[PDB]
Protein backbone atom coordinates (compact mmCIF):
# COMPACT_ATOMS: atom_id res chain seq x y z
CA UNK A 1 0.00 0.00 0.00
CA UNK A 2 1.79 3.11 -1.29
CA UNK A 3 1.80 6.03 1.14
CA UNK A 4 3.34 9.52 0.88
CA UNK A 5 3.12 11.79 3.97
CA UNK A 6 4.17 15.38 4.00
CA UNK A 7 4.81 17.55 7.05
CA UNK A 8 6.71 20.52 8.39
CA UNK A 9 4.38 23.28 7.14
CA UNK A 10 2.90 26.01 9.36
CA UNK A 11 3.06 29.81 9.59
CA UNK A 12 6.24 31.76 8.74
CA UNK A 13 7.01 35.43 7.92
CA UNK A 14 8.26 36.72 4.61
CA UNK A 15 12.00 36.30 4.37
CA UNK A 16 11.81 33.14 6.50
CA UNK A 17 13.09 29.60 5.99
CA UNK A 18 11.61 26.17 6.44
CA UNK A 19 12.15 22.51 5.46
CA UNK A 20 9.17 20.35 4.44
CA UNK A 21 9.43 16.54 4.55
CA UNK A 22 7.77 13.89 2.46
CA UNK A 23 7.96 10.46 3.98
CA UNK A 24 7.34 7.44 1.83
CA UNK A 25 6.37 3.94 2.52
CA UNK A 26 5.16 0.76 0.93
CA UNK A 27 7.37 0.66 -2.19
CA UNK A 28 11.08 0.95 -3.06
CA UNK A 29 11.51 4.70 -2.70
CA UNK A 30 14.98 4.88 -4.33
CA UNK A 31 13.88 3.68 -7.79
CA UNK A 32 11.61 6.61 -8.63
CA UNK A 33 11.96 10.19 -9.66
CA UNK A 34 9.88 12.55 -7.57
CA UNK A 35 8.28 15.98 -7.67
CA UNK A 36 6.87 18.54 -5.29
CA UNK A 37 3.76 20.49 -6.49
CA UNK A 38 1.76 23.14 -4.63
CA UNK A 39 -1.90 24.04 -4.75
CA UNK A 40 -2.48 27.80 -4.26
CA UNK A 41 -5.40 29.48 -2.47
CA UNK A 42 -6.79 30.42 -5.89
CA UNK A 43 -6.80 26.61 -6.42
CA UNK A 44 -4.25 26.32 -9.25
CA UNK A 45 -1.57 23.60 -9.16
CA UNK A 46 2.02 24.67 -9.67
CA UNK A 47 5.02 22.35 -10.04
CA UNK A 48 7.89 23.45 -7.74
CA UNK A 49 10.74 20.98 -7.88
CA UNK A 50 11.86 17.65 -9.38
CA UNK A 51 14.56 15.22 -8.41
CA UNK A 52 15.57 12.02 -10.18
CA UNK A 53 16.20 8.56 -8.94
CA UNK A 54 19.85 8.77 -7.70
CA UNK A 55 19.65 12.52 -6.99
CA UNK A 56 21.85 13.57 -9.97
CA UNK A 57 19.28 15.78 -11.65
CA UNK A 58 17.05 18.36 -9.96
CA UNK A 59 15.10 21.10 -11.78
CA UNK A 60 12.89 24.01 -10.80
CA UNK A 61 10.57 26.60 -12.34
CA UNK A 62 12.11 30.12 -12.44
CA UNK A 63 9.92 31.47 -9.65
CA UNK A 64 11.67 29.29 -6.98
CA UNK A 65 15.01 28.86 -8.69
CA UNK A 66 17.74 29.89 -6.26
CA UNK A 67 15.34 29.83 -3.28
CA UNK A 68 14.08 26.26 -2.96
CA UNK A 69 16.31 23.12 -2.89
CA UNK A 70 14.90 19.60 -3.26
CA UNK A 71 16.97 16.62 -1.99
CA UNK A 72 16.29 13.05 -0.96
CA UNK A 73 17.44 10.63 1.72
CA UNK A 74 17.05 7.15 0.29
CA UNK A 75 18.12 5.53 3.55
CA UNK A 76 15.08 7.08 5.22
CA UNK A 77 12.52 6.95 2.38
CA UNK A 78 12.14 10.71 2.67
CA UNK A 79 11.95 13.52 0.20
CA UNK A 80 12.84 17.09 1.32
CA UNK A 81 12.08 20.67 0.18
CA UNK A 82 14.44 23.25 1.71
CA UNK A 83 12.73 26.68 1.45
CA UNK A 84 14.45 30.00 1.98
CA UNK A 85 13.57 33.65 1.21
CA UNK A 86 9.90 32.78 1.59
CA UNK A 87 7.42 35.26 0.12
CA UNK A 88 3.69 35.58 0.50
CA UNK A 89 3.08 34.08 -3.01
CA UNK A 90 4.62 30.80 -1.60
CA UNK A 91 1.48 30.34 0.55
CA UNK A 92 0.00 27.02 -0.56
CA UNK A 93 -0.58 23.40 0.29
CA UNK A 94 2.54 21.37 -0.71
CA UNK A 95 2.32 17.83 -2.01
CA UNK A 96 4.88 15.29 -2.97
CA UNK A 97 4.18 12.94 -5.87
CA UNK A 98 6.11 10.01 -7.40
CA UNK A 99 6.97 9.46 -11.08
CA UNK A 100 5.84 5.89 -11.74
CA UNK A 101 7.27 5.49 -15.25
CA UNK A 102 6.11 9.05 -16.12
CA UNK A 103 2.72 8.59 -14.47
CA UNK A 104 2.19 10.87 -11.39
CA UNK A 105 0.12 8.28 -9.59
CA UNK A 106 0.45 8.60 -5.83
CA UNK A 107 0.08 11.99 -4.16
CA UNK A 108 0.53 12.71 -0.46
CA UNK A 109 -2.04 14.29 1.82
CA UNK A 110 -0.18 17.69 1.64
CA UNK A 111 0.99 20.13 4.36
CA UNK A 112 -0.12 23.82 4.64
CA UNK A 113 2.32 26.72 4.40
CA UNK A 114 1.07 30.23 5.18
CA UNK A 115 3.66 33.00 4.61
CA UNK A 116 2.40 36.29 6.08
CA UNK A 117 3.50 39.24 8.14
CA UNK A 118 0.00 39.70 9.67
CA UNK A 119 -0.19 39.46 13.50
CA UNK A 120 -2.56 37.17 15.40
CA UNK A 121 -5.89 39.01 15.30
CA UNK A 122 -9.31 38.12 16.72
CA UNK A 123 -12.32 38.73 14.53
CA UNK A 124 -15.07 41.35 14.86
CA UNK A 125 -18.51 39.81 14.60
CA UNK A 126 -21.43 41.59 13.09
CA UNK A 127 -24.95 40.42 12.71
CA UNK A 128 -26.74 39.80 9.41
CA UNK A 129 -30.47 40.47 9.94
CA UNK A 130 -32.87 40.46 6.96
CA UNK A 131 -33.26 44.22 6.86
CA UNK A 132 -36.78 43.89 5.53
CA UNK A 133 -40.17 42.61 6.67
CA UNK A 134 -40.42 41.33 3.07
CA UNK A 135 -39.49 37.91 4.52
CA UNK A 136 -39.61 35.82 1.36
CA UNK A 137 -41.20 32.84 3.18
CA UNK A 138 -42.16 31.24 6.48
CA UNK A 139 -38.43 30.56 6.77
CA UNK A 140 -36.11 33.46 7.64
CA UNK A 141 -32.38 33.40 6.97
CA UNK A 142 -29.95 35.16 9.34
CA UNK A 143 -26.20 35.31 9.66
CA UNK A 144 -22.91 36.36 11.14
CA UNK A 145 -20.22 38.29 9.34
CA UNK A 146 -16.91 37.30 10.97
CA UNK A 147 -14.44 39.94 9.95
CA UNK A 148 -10.75 40.63 10.09
CA UNK A 149 -9.09 37.66 11.77
CA UNK A 150 -5.72 35.97 11.37
CA UNK A 151 -4.79 33.25 11.02
CA UNK A 152 -7.37 30.54 10.14
CA UNK A 153 -9.44 28.98 11.24
CA UNK A 154 -12.50 30.12 13.12
CA UNK A 155 -15.38 27.88 14.14
CA UNK A 156 -18.95 29.08 14.10
CA UNK A 157 -21.88 27.42 15.94
CA UNK A 158 -25.45 28.62 16.44
CA UNK A 159 -27.29 28.74 19.75
CA UNK A 160 -24.29 26.85 21.19
CA UNK A 161 -24.74 23.79 18.87
CA UNK A 162 -28.52 23.44 19.44
CA UNK A 163 -29.38 24.96 16.11
CA UNK A 164 -27.66 22.85 13.49
CA UNK A 165 -29.96 22.16 10.55
CA UNK A 166 -29.83 24.70 7.78
CA UNK A 167 -26.42 26.19 8.56
CA UNK A 168 -24.00 27.29 5.90
CA UNK A 169 -20.62 28.55 6.76
CA UNK A 170 -18.73 29.78 3.74
CA UNK A 171 -15.07 29.53 2.88
CA UNK A 172 -13.10 32.59 4.02
CA UNK A 173 -11.80 35.37 1.81
CA UNK A 174 -8.62 37.35 2.24
CA UNK A 175 -9.45 41.07 2.58
CA UNK A 176 -6.35 43.22 3.13
CA UNK A 177 -4.08 40.63 4.79
CA UNK A 178 -6.85 39.39 7.05
CA UNK A 179 -9.62 36.81 6.68
CA UNK A 180 -13.39 37.25 6.53
CA UNK A 181 -16.13 34.62 6.38
CA UNK A 182 -19.86 34.43 6.88
CA UNK A 183 -22.17 31.75 8.31
CA UNK A 184 -25.96 31.73 7.90
CA UNK A 185 -28.89 29.74 9.30
CA UNK A 186 -32.46 29.49 8.09
CA UNK A 187 -35.12 29.02 10.72
CA UNK A 188 -38.91 28.90 10.74
CA UNK A 189 -40.64 32.31 10.78
CA UNK A 190 -42.33 31.61 14.14
CA UNK A 191 -38.93 31.10 15.82
CA UNK A 192 -37.50 34.51 15.24
CA UNK A 193 -37.68 36.97 16.57
CA UNK A 194 -39.70 35.34 19.37
CA UNK A 195 -36.72 33.14 20.26
CA UNK A 196 -33.06 34.10 20.48
CA UNK A 197 -30.54 33.09 17.84
CA UNK A 198 -26.89 33.81 18.62
CA UNK A 199 -23.83 32.97 16.55
CA UNK A 200 -20.91 31.72 18.72
CA UNK A 201 -17.54 32.38 17.12
CA UNK A 202 -14.37 30.76 18.46
CA UNK A 203 -10.90 31.81 17.28
CA UNK A 204 -8.37 29.31 18.59
CA UNK A 205 -5.15 31.07 17.69
CA UNK A 206 -6.06 34.04 19.93
CA UNK A 207 -8.05 32.03 22.43
CA UNK A 208 -10.99 34.36 21.89
CA UNK A 209 -14.73 33.73 21.72
CA UNK A 210 -17.52 36.07 20.67
CA UNK A 211 -21.32 35.53 21.03
CA UNK A 212 -23.55 37.67 18.88
CA UNK A 213 -27.31 37.89 19.35
CA UNK A 214 -29.23 38.59 16.10
CA UNK A 215 -32.06 41.07 16.56
CA UNK A 216 -34.54 42.42 14.12
CA UNK B 1 7.58 28.81 -20.90
CA UNK B 2 4.33 27.25 -22.04
CA UNK B 3 0.88 28.29 -20.99
CA UNK B 4 -1.41 25.21 -20.76
CA UNK B 5 -5.12 25.67 -21.18
CA UNK B 6 -8.09 23.43 -20.50
CA UNK B 7 -11.82 23.83 -20.67
CA UNK B 8 -12.98 25.63 -17.52
CA UNK B 9 -16.09 23.56 -17.01
CA UNK B 10 -18.05 20.79 -18.67
CA UNK B 11 -21.35 19.22 -17.92
CA UNK B 12 -22.24 15.68 -18.87
CA UNK B 13 -24.88 13.11 -17.80
CA UNK B 14 -24.14 9.59 -16.44
CA UNK B 15 -23.50 6.97 -19.11
CA UNK B 16 -22.35 9.49 -21.70
CA UNK B 17 -18.97 10.17 -23.21
CA UNK B 18 -17.15 13.39 -22.53
CA UNK B 19 -13.79 14.53 -23.78
CA UNK B 20 -11.58 17.10 -22.03
CA UNK B 21 -8.68 18.73 -23.83
CA UNK B 22 -5.35 20.28 -22.95
CA UNK B 23 -3.45 22.64 -25.27
CA UNK B 24 -0.02 24.17 -25.02
CA UNK B 25 0.69 27.74 -26.19
CA UNK B 26 3.96 26.40 -27.55
CA UNK B 27 1.98 24.94 -30.40
CA UNK B 28 1.50 21.20 -30.43
CA UNK B 29 1.37 18.55 -27.79
CA UNK B 30 3.50 15.51 -28.41
CA UNK B 31 4.35 12.15 -26.96
CA UNK B 32 7.51 13.67 -25.46
CA UNK B 33 5.33 15.95 -23.31
CA UNK B 34 4.11 12.77 -21.44
CA UNK B 35 0.74 14.39 -20.74
CA UNK B 36 -0.70 13.48 -17.38
CA UNK B 37 -4.25 13.79 -16.08
CA UNK B 38 -4.75 14.20 -12.33
CA UNK B 39 -8.10 14.07 -10.60
CA UNK B 40 -8.96 16.25 -7.65
CA UNK B 41 -11.79 15.15 -5.33
CA UNK B 42 -13.25 16.91 -2.28
CA UNK B 43 -10.97 17.41 0.57
CA UNK B 44 -7.98 18.13 -1.71
CA UNK B 45 -7.45 14.42 -2.52
CA UNK B 46 -5.32 13.97 -5.67
CA UNK B 47 -5.15 10.79 -7.80
CA UNK B 48 -3.06 10.39 -10.96
CA UNK B 49 -5.39 8.79 -13.57
CA UNK B 50 -3.34 8.77 -16.74
CA UNK B 51 0.32 9.49 -17.48
CA UNK B 52 2.70 9.21 -20.46
CA UNK B 53 -0.14 10.44 -22.67
CA UNK B 54 -2.15 7.21 -22.58
CA UNK B 55 -0.89 4.97 -19.77
CA UNK B 56 -3.59 4.37 -17.17
CA UNK B 57 -2.51 4.01 -13.53
CA UNK B 58 -3.35 0.87 -11.49
CA UNK B 59 -6.84 0.76 -9.99
CA UNK B 60 -8.18 3.51 -12.26
CA UNK B 61 -11.42 2.45 -13.88
CA UNK B 62 -11.13 1.38 -17.51
CA UNK B 63 -13.59 4.10 -18.77
CA UNK B 64 -10.79 6.75 -18.49
CA UNK B 65 -8.45 7.02 -21.51
CA UNK B 66 -5.81 9.39 -22.81
CA UNK B 67 -4.91 10.30 -26.40
CA UNK B 68 -3.52 13.11 -28.52
CA UNK B 69 -6.17 14.80 -30.66
CA UNK B 70 -5.51 17.57 -33.15
CA UNK B 71 -2.29 18.79 -31.53
CA UNK B 72 -3.71 18.60 -27.97
CA UNK B 73 -3.77 15.93 -25.22
CA UNK B 74 -7.22 14.58 -24.39
CA UNK B 75 -8.96 12.61 -21.71
CA UNK B 76 -12.12 10.72 -22.59
CA UNK B 77 -14.47 9.16 -20.06
CA UNK B 78 -16.72 6.63 -21.86
CA UNK B 79 -19.72 5.95 -19.59
CA UNK B 80 -19.14 8.93 -17.24
CA UNK B 81 -20.26 7.97 -13.72
CA UNK B 82 -21.67 10.18 -10.91
CA UNK B 83 -18.51 9.88 -8.80
CA UNK B 84 -16.65 11.45 -11.76
CA UNK B 85 -17.84 14.99 -10.91
CA UNK B 86 -14.53 16.48 -9.83
CA UNK B 87 -11.70 18.68 -11.12
CA UNK B 88 -9.29 17.38 -13.74
CA UNK B 89 -5.88 18.83 -14.27
CA UNK B 90 -3.44 18.09 -17.10
CA UNK B 91 0.31 18.53 -16.85
CA UNK B 92 2.73 18.73 -19.77
CA UNK B 93 6.38 17.84 -19.42
CA UNK B 94 8.89 20.32 -20.87
CA UNK B 95 12.25 18.65 -20.79
CA UNK B 96 12.57 18.58 -17.01
CA UNK B 97 9.76 20.96 -16.11
CA UNK B 98 6.11 20.12 -15.40
CA UNK B 99 3.60 22.81 -16.48
CA UNK B 100 0.02 22.40 -15.26
CA UNK B 101 -3.25 23.62 -16.83
CA UNK B 102 -5.96 25.47 -14.91
CA UNK B 103 -8.12 22.42 -14.46
CA UNK B 104 -11.59 21.58 -15.67
CA UNK B 105 -14.60 21.32 -13.38
CA UNK B 106 -16.54 18.38 -14.62
CA UNK B 107 -20.17 18.03 -13.59
CA UNK B 108 -22.02 14.69 -14.00
CA UNK B 109 -25.69 15.44 -13.48
CA UNK B 110 -26.47 13.35 -10.37
CA UNK B 111 -29.66 15.19 -9.33
CA UNK B 112 -32.10 17.62 -10.97
CA UNK B 113 -30.82 21.11 -11.64
CA UNK B 114 -31.47 23.35 -8.64
CA UNK B 115 -31.64 27.17 -8.77
CA UNK B 116 -29.71 29.20 -6.22
CA UNK B 117 -31.46 30.48 -3.16
CA UNK B 118 -30.12 34.07 -2.82
CA UNK B 119 -30.13 36.31 0.25
CA UNK B 120 -28.84 39.86 0.33
CA UNK B 121 -28.00 41.48 3.70
CA UNK B 122 -27.60 45.17 4.59
CA UNK B 123 -24.55 46.31 6.62
CA UNK B 124 -25.28 46.30 10.36
CA UNK B 125 -25.41 49.37 12.66
CA UNK B 126 -22.41 48.02 14.54
CA UNK B 127 -20.25 47.79 11.46
CA UNK B 128 -21.44 51.28 10.39
CA UNK B 129 -20.00 52.68 13.62
CA UNK B 130 -16.51 51.62 12.40
CA UNK B 131 -17.04 53.75 9.23
CA UNK B 132 -17.28 50.68 6.94
CA UNK B 133 -20.10 48.78 5.31
CA UNK B 134 -20.19 45.20 4.06
CA UNK B 135 -23.02 43.99 1.80
CA UNK B 136 -23.28 40.18 1.94
CA UNK B 137 -25.02 38.12 -0.76
CA UNK B 138 -25.23 34.41 0.14
CA UNK B 139 -26.07 31.88 -2.53
CA UNK B 140 -26.87 28.25 -1.71
CA UNK B 141 -28.50 25.06 -2.88
CA UNK B 142 -27.42 25.43 -6.50
CA UNK B 143 -26.55 22.58 -8.92
CA UNK B 144 -24.71 22.49 -11.14
CA UNK B 145 -21.88 24.16 -9.20
CA UNK B 146 -21.21 27.15 -11.44
CA UNK B 147 -22.72 30.63 -10.95
CA UNK B 148 -21.88 34.17 -12.01
CA UNK B 149 -22.44 37.12 -9.67
CA UNK B 150 -22.78 40.76 -10.68
CA UNK B 151 -23.31 43.79 -8.47
CA UNK B 152 -25.00 47.05 -9.20
CA UNK B 153 -25.13 50.28 -7.19
CA UNK B 154 -27.82 52.70 -8.42
CA UNK B 155 -28.11 50.64 -11.69
CA UNK B 156 -24.40 50.97 -12.56
CA UNK B 157 -22.28 47.79 -12.70
CA UNK B 158 -19.70 47.66 -9.88
CA UNK B 159 -16.11 47.00 -11.00
CA UNK B 160 -14.14 47.03 -7.75
CA UNK B 161 -14.68 46.29 -4.02
CA UNK B 162 -16.33 42.93 -4.54
CA UNK B 163 -15.08 39.41 -3.79
CA UNK B 164 -16.87 36.17 -4.47
CA UNK B 165 -16.00 32.82 -3.01
CA UNK B 166 -15.49 29.72 -5.18
CA UNK B 167 -18.48 27.37 -5.08
CA UNK B 168 -18.13 24.81 -2.32
CA UNK B 169 -20.00 21.55 -1.96
CA UNK B 170 -22.79 21.22 0.59
CA UNK B 171 -23.83 18.16 2.61
CA UNK B 172 -26.59 17.43 0.09
CA UNK B 173 -24.15 17.70 -2.89
CA UNK B 174 -25.57 21.00 -4.10
CA UNK B 175 -23.13 23.94 -3.91
CA UNK B 176 -22.94 27.29 -2.15
CA UNK B 177 -21.06 30.56 -2.44
CA UNK B 178 -20.72 33.95 -0.93
CA UNK B 179 -20.21 37.40 -2.41
CA UNK B 180 -19.16 40.66 -0.63
CA UNK B 181 -19.44 44.33 -1.62
CA UNK B 182 -17.15 46.47 0.53
CA UNK B 183 -17.89 50.17 0.86
CA UNK B 184 -17.14 53.04 3.18
CA UNK B 185 -20.02 54.13 5.40
CA UNK B 186 -20.02 57.47 3.49
CA UNK B 187 -20.48 55.58 0.18
CA UNK B 188 -23.25 53.48 1.65
CA UNK B 189 -25.03 56.65 2.67
CA UNK B 190 -24.59 58.29 -0.78
CA UNK B 191 -26.26 55.53 -2.93
CA UNK B 192 -29.92 54.44 -2.82
CA UNK B 193 -30.00 51.02 -4.56
CA UNK B 194 -27.84 47.92 -4.25
CA UNK B 195 -28.34 44.80 -6.24
CA UNK B 196 -26.88 41.34 -6.23
CA UNK B 197 -27.52 39.36 -9.44
CA UNK B 198 -26.84 35.62 -9.66
CA UNK B 199 -26.75 34.01 -13.05
CA UNK B 200 -27.13 30.21 -13.00
CA UNK B 201 -27.85 28.02 -16.08
CA UNK B 202 -29.14 30.95 -18.20
CA UNK B 203 -31.41 32.34 -15.44
CA UNK B 204 -30.84 35.45 -13.31
CA UNK B 205 -31.94 35.65 -9.71
CA UNK B 206 -31.61 39.22 -8.39
CA UNK B 207 -31.94 40.63 -4.86
CA UNK B 208 -31.92 44.30 -4.22
CA UNK B 209 -31.98 46.60 -1.27
CA UNK B 210 -32.76 50.32 -0.97
C1 LIG C 1 11.93 10.90 -19.74
O1 LIG C 1 11.53 11.59 -18.53
C2 LIG C 1 10.19 11.31 -18.19
O2 LIG C 1 9.83 9.95 -18.46
C3 LIG C 1 10.59 9.06 -17.57
C4 LIG C 1 10.19 7.59 -17.86
C5 LIG C 1 10.41 9.39 -16.09
N1 LIG C 1 11.21 8.42 -15.27
C6 LIG C 1 10.44 7.86 -14.35
O3 LIG C 1 9.27 8.20 -14.38
C7 LIG C 1 10.56 6.81 -13.25
O4 LIG C 1 10.97 7.31 -12.00
C8 LIG C 1 11.23 5.56 -13.84
C9 LIG C 1 11.50 4.59 -12.75
O5 LIG C 1 12.92 4.74 -12.67
C10 LIG C 1 10.68 10.86 -15.76
O6 LIG C 1 10.21 11.13 -14.41
C11 LIG C 1 9.90 11.73 -16.76
O7 LIG C 1 8.50 11.60 -16.45
C12 LIG C 1 7.81 12.62 -17.19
Amino acid sequence: EVQLEESGGGLVTPGGSLRLSCAASGYVFSTYDMSWVRQTPEKRLEWVAFISSGGGRTSYPDTVKGRFTISRDDAKNTLYLQMSSLQSEDTAMYYCTRHFYAVLDYWGRGTTLTVSSAKTTPPSVYPLAPGSAAQTNSMVTLGCLVKGYFPEPVTVTWNSGSLSSGVHTFPAVLQSDLYTLSSSVTVPSSTWPSETVTCNVAHPASSTKVDKKIVP
Amino acid sequence: QAVVTQESALTTSPGETVTLTCRSSTGTVTTSNYANWVQEKPDHLFTGLIGATNNRAAGVPVRFSGSLIGGKAALTITGAQTEDEAIYFCALWYSGHWVFGGGTKLTVLGQPKSSPSVTLFPPSSEELETNKATLVCTITDFYPGVVTVDWKVDGTPVTQGMETTNPSKQSNNKYMASSYLTLTARAWERHSSYSCQVTHEGHTVEKSLS
